[PDB]
């Protein structure tokens, strides 16, 4: 179910460096920021 | 831009909801939110009969090893 899938899927992206490193560095206050300008 | 960034941001979303405001704290770090959160819920749910314990047991693995993975960058 859900909380599998997204467990999973967190542990994909800690699993390859770039996003392993967006995830750990990035503050989730960030996030709006970031975002805006995506 | 980066899609890279946005499937952080969607994964994200999947723990902390548009159903917006059970929110998470701006200072952590995407993973350590993520993380807290998905110990929280797993508990809740394996409780409340939403998951079965197979599923809890590796929830809350799962979760040990990304906060390995955090620990070391």
């Amino acid at each position: 179910g859900g909380s599998m899938e997204r467990i999973k899927e967190l542990r994909n992206l800690m699993s390859q460096s770039r996003t392993r490193e967006i995830l750990t560095k990035t503050t989730v206050d960030h996030m709006a920021i970031i975002k805006k300008y995506t | 831009d980066e899609q890279m960034y946005q499937r952080c941001c969607n994964l994200f979303e999947k723990f902390f909801p548009s159903s917006s405001y059970r929110r998470p704290v701006g200072i952590s770090s995407m993973v350590e939110a993520m993380v807290s959160r998905a110990r929280i819920d797993a508990r809740i749910d394996f409780e409340s009969g939403r998951i079965k314990k197979e599923e809890f047991t590796e929830i809350m693995k799962i979760c040990s090893t990304i906060e390995e993975l955090r620990r070391q960058k």
